[PDB]
C-alpha cells in the first residue's frame, strides 16, 4: 500500500529564468546577432583615426 | 552583522499559498527568534519597528489524495456479472476520491 499525495499549500520554483538584457552589464555590449556566423571566415572591423 | 544574518541563506523552494504581510501588504521574508534581553537591546538603538499588525493565514493546508486503492468484496456465486462487480468497485471508489 503506497499512497501518492500532493500538497495544496506550497508550490515549487523550478526554473529561475535569467535574461542577459535584464542585467546591468548589458550596457558594455553591443548585442547584435547573426543567424549565420558559422559560415563566416575572418570578418573585419574598420577604424579611421 | 544583522545583514550578515539575513544574507547568509538561500531562499527556499516552496511558494506558500497564503503569505504573511503588513497592513500595507508587503510580504515578509524571514523570522528572527531572540531571547528577551537581546530583543530589548536591539529595539533601542540598532533596529526600527516599522509595523505592529500583520496579516496571517488561519486555515491549515489540505491535500489531493490519489492513493493506491484496495478492493475486498465478497461475491456470492461464480458468474460473469457477479465477478465484474469487483471491477465496478474500483471505479466506484476511484470516483469517490474525486
Amino acid at each position: 500500500d503506497v499512497e501518492f499525495d500532493a500538497l495544496l499549500g506550497s508550490y515549487c520554483n523550478t526554473l529561475s529564468l535569467v535574461r542577459f538584457l535584464e542585467l546591468g552589464l548589458s550596457v558594455a555590449c553591443v548585442c547584435t546577432k547573426f543567424p549565420e556566423l558559422a559560415y563566416m571566415n575572418e570578418g573585419r572591423v574598420q577604424f579611421e583615426v | 552583522w544583522l545583514v550578515d544574518l539575513t544574507t547568509a541563506t538561500q531562499p527556499s523552494v516552496a511558494v506558500p499559498r497564503l503569505t504573511h504581510a503588513d497592513t500595507r501588504g508587503r510580504p515578509v521574508d524571514g523570522v528572527l527568534v531572540t531571547t528577551a534581553p537581546i530583543k530589548q537591546r536591539l529595539l533601542q538603538s540598532f533596529l526600527k519597528v516599522e509595523d505592529t499588525e500583520a496579516d496571517v493565514p488561519v486555515t491549515y493546508g489540505e491535500m489531493v489524495l490519489n492513493g493506491a486503492n484496495l478492493v475486498t468484496a465478497l461475491v456470492m456465486g461464480k458468474a460473469v456479472r457477479s465477478l465484474d462487480d469487483v471491477g465496478r468497485h474500483l471505479l466506484e471508489m476511484q470516483e469517490e476520491q474525486l
